[PDB]
Parts: structure tokens; C-alpha cells; sequence
């Protein structure tokens, strides 16, 4: 049993209030494009 | 609770017995430890208190297990009150 | 006051190995070196440190240094063993410096 | 935190969670406080 | 002669000798105590390592 | 089916987090073309050894990647482009922006990942004559300083540095981290 | 030595003292096993 799956789990990278910004963080986080 | 010549590995830091298989702090830690010399309160011989002697890899941080788990060189686990090529976990200080 | 100690004599089957030790108290603490003596010409040495050996004498002639003993293996004897070993253990000795041999064996 | 400017009440998008934080160039932006519940953004006090 | 090309034989002499020379400030130490970092990544606790 | 529910639990040093999100659902097997954004609440500690859970419910399995965001005004995520996914999110995240002008973008470069550790170890067992040496009665004078070269140990140095006899333990040019994972051709002892 | 790298038979002669080398970066370029007297070099993995 295959799913394909579209950008799950996506979470803010801080606990930081984030806006108007371009953040770059390398950070831990599930990949996007792939199956689950 | 720990003896007098093995402050040292809180203090600065490195692994060793009672670093890594006794109370185990994180590899980056930048939290306060807390120590002082207390000599009137344990004792009271105090033969009551417990450690553990050796482990096959070095633990992580706070872990506390009432398990029974040997360490041994082989692959085959040992079980009973004495094992072929095991070392007993649990055993008790003298202060 | 320290002096080496050496076993009188030891014999062997030709192609068979050998057992001859140099050991006594703290002789790990210290460095060990063998020489050969054959009779009537110069000694030459067989083994340079606690195991390392020279040039010319092949890997026949071992040996190893561990607590309170110092042994030299010979394996594969041959005719052209049969001479005087000695073992030459430096030490300070009370701050006068000497440079103490053993007492000999001989290997037949 | 020490910061020397001038202090007005904002309405930015918060929670709970999300009590405290800095700026992308790190000077303060995210304060919540059960006495006042707006946010503070601290402009300079009118520097240059 | 190399008088005539030694414009451009100065010019990637001096690149190559930056590159060989940034290769020898890969071999130095600037004070420390080897040209590998090898030395702190082992196994102790490092709070202040 | 009408719910969908997740969360997410990550354990480093010993701590247990929790995140907390809930979503609807209107599809049976399949997934949809939307997002998760969980939320943290509390983190717990729990003080044992975990490496199996067992138990409508999903699963996760967990890469590191890198990621660049955009921001709105209001503070909502509005995109995320995957660094790693192709090299078109590659170069969108080297040049910092989500638009890409048109040439040719300089963004990284790799090496081959190992398989797995190989030690060429000495196979012989033996404790290392540092027991000996530093436990010998007859020590002697500072001019005529006592010389051993140690050749064969298989032991470790955890010995050297490690205990409160050893007072004064200055290392000037290597450090006692490297002590325990090292390997030397000679050992020289000077002794007084 | 914690390092990355495939290494060949190399057909170096070396006395006996050699052991490790130093290159004109100062890195370990040679090696010898402990076991066999068998000589290796040292070059690290294929870049892209």
C-alpha cells in the first residue's frame, strides 16, 4: 500500500513569531514530493 | 550521591563510570550541576546505597531502569544469579 | 640492589621451539636486550629491545616483555643456535649507573 | 532584556505558545504578559 | 627566451603560488596544535571541551 | 472516515516532546493536497531506554533535510520549498528567494557517503604496561632519568587523566579527549 | 585514524622507520598495516 503525499508536516522553525520574513533553516524536517 | 575522588567527572566533564552508567549529563549540557560535600548525612557504615558497575555501550542522559540487564561480551544472553562471561548490574557501596 | 638471574642450561629437539627467560622483579618497568656469544669469537646481539630484532638474524628469534618475565623463543632450531645468550637489563642502581648482565644460558 | 525606545501596544497574530521570540536581526519582537495582552515590538527611541 | 611570455608566467605563478601557498596555510597550525581537528572529536562530555 | 489525527514525538537526551494538531477528513485512503501545522503543548520526560511504540493513526519516518519559507504580513506560512527535493527547490534555496532568474546558479557540491566503519586493529589481547611503569617502587634521580619504550598495547589510555592520585595532568600538545580513540607508533616513559 | 578514503597496495619503498607521512598540507598521505608489512596510501573518496 503506497499514498502519494503532498507537504505533511510542516511546522514552524522556532517557537519564534514569524512574519514578513525569508528564513533559511536547516532544520529536521519530513521531506516533500515523496510516498508514504 | 557519589564518593570524593570522582567528583572530577562533573567537574569540568568527561564520560567515565559514574558519567556515563551511573547519572549522565547530555554531551553539549550547559545547565548547572548540583554538588556539595555532605559527609554528615550519608553516613550514619551505610551500606544501603547502590551503582552500577560497567555497561556494554555509554548511556544517554537521565535514564533510570529497575531492570535486570547484564552486561556480557557475547551475543548469547546469560540469565540466573551467576552467567558465563557476565558482570552483575546491581550491587551495594559502603560509606 | 638488583641482579639478573639466568637458568644454567636448556635442551632442545632440532625444528621443535625453545623457551629461555631473563625475569625478575620489575625487569617490565625496564628495557631487556639479548646477545650471542659463540665460543671463542666476539658476541653479536639478536634482539635489540623487548621484542625488536636487527638485521641479518632472521624471524627464528622473538621474544616479549610482560610483568616479571622476559623470554626469548626460538623456533625452527637449527644446528648453529648452540652458544651463550645473555640478558643485559640497564638500570640506575642507587644513582651509580651500571650496566648489569646476566648470569648465562646455554642451549644445546 | 534592556531596551532603550519608545513603547506602543501591537496587534500581531499569537498564542500561548508563542511567547517570546526576537527579531531576524534579533532585536525584540514578541512579548505577551497576562497584565496587558497586546504585543510589544520595541522601536528605537527615535535614533540617528 | 621566457622574457616575453613571463607577463602571464608571473601571473599564474602568483596564482599558483597563492594556491600552494593556501595549501600551506592548510598545513599550518595559527597556534594550534595540529592540522587535523581530530582531537576534541572522541568521546568525553564536552560542556567546556 | 472524517478524522485524521496526529502527533509528534521526537526523543533527544532522554526527553519525550509532544505536538498537538487536529484535522478533518473526507478522503478514505488517500492523503490531500493540504498541510498538517501541529503545535507544541508540553514535553515530558521518561527516564527508559524506547525504540518501539506500538498501538486513524499515521507513521512518520524522519530525514534531516534543509528548508527555505516565505512570510506573509499576518504571519502565516504561505510556501516551503524541500532544498533537497530537485535542483530547481535546490537553487531557489541557495539564491534565497522563491523566483529564479535565468542562468547558471552555483549551489553545492558533494562527496560519497561511507558504508560502514573498518578497524585495522592489532589482534592480540593485553593490558598496556602503563600499570607497571607508573606503579614501580625504585624511581630515580632527575639527571639520570629512567628511559622505557613501550611498544604493543591493545588497552586503552582511560587510565591516563581519570583519577584524583593523578593531581597535575597537563597535556600541551593533544588533548585528553584524544587519548581514548588515538593510534602512535612510540611511547616513551621518563621517570623521576 | 577516523578519516574517509579507499586505499590501494602502494609501490612506495619504505625503511622501516616511515611509518605515517606528511604532505605539503601536512595530512597523513602514507600508511603501513600492522599485521602485514604491506604499504597503503591514503586518498579520500571520488568528488563532484
Amino acid at each position: 500500500a503506497y499514498t502519494n503525499s503532498f507537504t505533511r508536516g510542516v511546522y514552524y522553525p522556532d517557537k519564534v513569531f514569524r512574519s514578513s520574513v525569508l528564513h533559511s533553516t536547516q532544520d529536521l524536517f519530513l521531506p516533500f514530493f515523496s510516498n508514504v | 550521591v557519589i564518593r570524593g575522588d570522582e567528583v572530577r567527572q562533573i567537574a569540568p566533564g568527561q564520560t567515565g563510570k559514574i558519567a556515563d552508567y551511573n547519572y549522565k549529563l547530555p554531551d553539549d549540557f550547559t545547565g548547572c550541576v548540583i554538588a556539595w560535600n555532605s559527609n554528615n548525612l550519608d553516613s550514619k557504615g551505610n551500606y544501603n546505597y547502590l551503582y552500577r558497575l560497567f555497561r556494554k555501550s555509554n548511556l544517554k542522559p537521565f535514564e533510570r531502569d529497575i531492570s535486570t540487564e547484564i552486561y556480557q561480551a557475547g551475543s548469547t544472553p546469560c540469565n540466573g544469579v551467576e552467567g558465563f562471561n557476565c558482570y552483575f548490574p546491581l550491587q551495594s557501596y559502603g560509606f | 640492589s638488583y641482579v639478573l638471574t639466568q637458568p644454567p642450561s636448556v635442551a632442545v629437539a632440532p625444528g621443535q621451539t625453545a623457551r629461555i627467560r631473563c625475569g625478575e622483579n620489575d625487569i617490565g618497568s625496564k628495557n631487556v636486550h639479548w646477545y650471542q656469544q659463540k665460543s671463542g669469537q666476539a658476541p653479536v646481539l639478536v634482539v635489540y629491545d623487548d621484542s625488536d630484532r636487527p638485521s641479518g638474524i632472521p624471524e627464528r628469534f622473538s621474544g616479549s616483555n610482560s610483568g616479571n618475565t622476559a623470554t626469548l623463543t626460538i623456533s625452527r632450531v637449527e644446528a648453529g643456535d648452540e652458544a651463550d645468550y645473555y640478558c643485559q637489563v640497564w638500570d640506575s642502581t642507587g644513582d651509580h649507573p651500571d650496566v648489569v648482565f646476566g648470569g648465562g644460558t646455554k642451549l644445546t | 532584556l534592556t531596551g532603550t525606545g519608545v513603547l506602543t501596544e501591537s496587534n500581531k497574530k499569537f498564542l500561548p505558545f508563542q511567547q517570546f521570540g526576537r527579531d531576524i536581526a534579533d532585536t525584540t519582537d514578541a512579548v505577551r504578559d497576562p497584565q496587558t495582552l497586546e504585543i510589544l515590538d520595541i522601536t528605537p527611541c527615535s535614533f540617528g | 627566451t621566457p622574457s616575453a611570455l613571463g607577463k602571464l608566467q608571473d601571473v599564474v605563478n602568483q596564482n599558483a603560488q597563492a594556491l600552494n601557498t593556501l595549501v600551506k596555510q592548510l598545513s599550518s597550525n595559527f597556534g594550534a596544535i595540529s592540522s587535523v581537528l581530530n582531537d576534541i572529536l572522541s568521546r568525553l562530555d564536552k560542556p567546556e571541551a | 472516515f472524517k478524522n485524521l489525527r496526529e502527533f509528534v514525538f521526537k526523543n533527544i537526551d532522554g526527553y519525550f516532546k509532544i505536538y498537538s494538531k487536529h484535522t478533518p477528513i473526507n478522503l478514505v485512503r488517500d492523503l490531500p493536497q493540504g498541510f498538517s501545522a501541529l503545535e507544541p503543548l508540553v514535553d515530558l520526560p521518561i527516564g527508559i531506554n524506547i525504540t518501539r511504540f506500538q498501538t486513524a493513526y499515521y507513521v512518520g519516518y524522519l530525514q534531516p533535510r534543509t528548508f527555505l519559507l516565505k512570510y506573509n504580513e499576518n504571519g502565516t506560512i504561505t510556501d516551503a520549498v524541500d532544498c533537497a527535493l530537485d535542483p530547481l527547490s535546490e537553487t531557489k534555496c541557495t539564491l534565497k528567494s522563491f523566483t529564479v532568474e535565468k542562468g547558471i546558479y552555483q549551489t553545492s557540491n558533494f562527496r560519497v557517503q561511507p558504508t560502514e566503519s573498518i578497524v585495522r586493529f592489532p589482534n592480540i589481547t593485553n593490558l598496556c604496561p602503563f600499570g607497571e611503569v607508573f606503579n614501580a617502587t625504585r624511581f630515580a634521580s632527575v639527571y639520570a632519568w629512567n628511559r622505557k619504550r613501550i611498544s604493543n598495547c591493545v588497552a586503552d589510555y582511560s587510565v591516563l587523566y581519570n583519577s584524583a592520585s593523578f593531581s597535575t595532568f597537563k597535556c600541551y600538545g593533544v588533548s585528553p579527549t584524544k587519548l581514548n580513540d588515538l593510534c602512535f607508533t612510540n611511547v616513551y616513559a621518563d621517570s623521576f
